[PDB]
């Protein structure tokens, strides 16, 4: 087409996106990990996870309210991936970072999943 | 604004 | 922080929400411009317009699954906005340009006002 | 990926 682009769209619909997380608006789903509770916007988590892509475009899964994790997997990597969803930045530590790639190979995340690689292959 |  | 950040995650998340648009998953609203209906996520449209974000925020307003816009509205410049919204290309054509400025006005997307005044003001 |  001739279409013309505004480069700062997906950001800003991004960075907006995650300002209705921040205040809690039209969130529709909680997303339980062991004792922690996180609240979301299901098309957001599709958007970036192959497993909530399967979850919430199952006939039956679609209609939940609250989604339990599998309990080997770690809140804090959770959290850290949730925020990542929402805001393209991810707080990848040495302390963090084995939970976070085992929680990213759950929720299939493959660009997280490839820079822990990376990351752990460095070190090595 | 560009061409994308 | 200490964070890394992936550059295309939030194009990669904009055009995946379009895919879901596509496919008819998880719309949550009908946006009706006279005679047209266009379905879509309340998320996205807040993200994009300061019209729909005031909308959706409304204690009453936020539970409505249909929503009709002023009878003045052109659907195709709604058209061309909701486009834009969900992929960040404007198809600005002479044609269009001042339904589509009335349109971004109505629905407070300042960015597109901005090049649709510029392009007008070219043509002058 | 880059540094932010
Ligand atoms: O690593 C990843 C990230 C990821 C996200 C999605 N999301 C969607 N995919 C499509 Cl094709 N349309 C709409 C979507 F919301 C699916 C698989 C995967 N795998
Ligand atoms: O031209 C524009 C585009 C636009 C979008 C929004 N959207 C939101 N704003 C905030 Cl601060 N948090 C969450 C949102 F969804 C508000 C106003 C405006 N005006
Ligand atoms: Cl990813
Ligand atoms: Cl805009």
């Amino acid at each position: 087409d001739s279409c013309i682009q505004f480069t700062r769209h997906a950001s800003d619909v991004l960075l907006n996106l995650n300002r209705l997380r921040s205040r809690d608006i039209l969130t529709d789903v909680v997303i339980v990990v062991s004792r922690e509770q996180f609240r979301a916007h299901k098309t957001v988590l599709m958007a970036c996870s192959g497993l909530f892509y399967s979850i919430f475009t199952d006939q039956l899964k679609c209609n939940l309210s609250v989604i339990n994790l599998d309990p080997e997997i770690n809140p804090e990597g959770f959290c850290i991936l949730l925020d990542f969803m929402y805001t393209s930045r991810l707080n990848l530590r040495e302390g963090n970072i084995m939970a976070v790639m085992a929680t990213a190979m759950y929720l299939q995340m493959e660009h997280v999943v490839d820079t822990c690689r990376k990351f752990i292959k460095a070190s090595e | 604004w560009v061409i994308p």
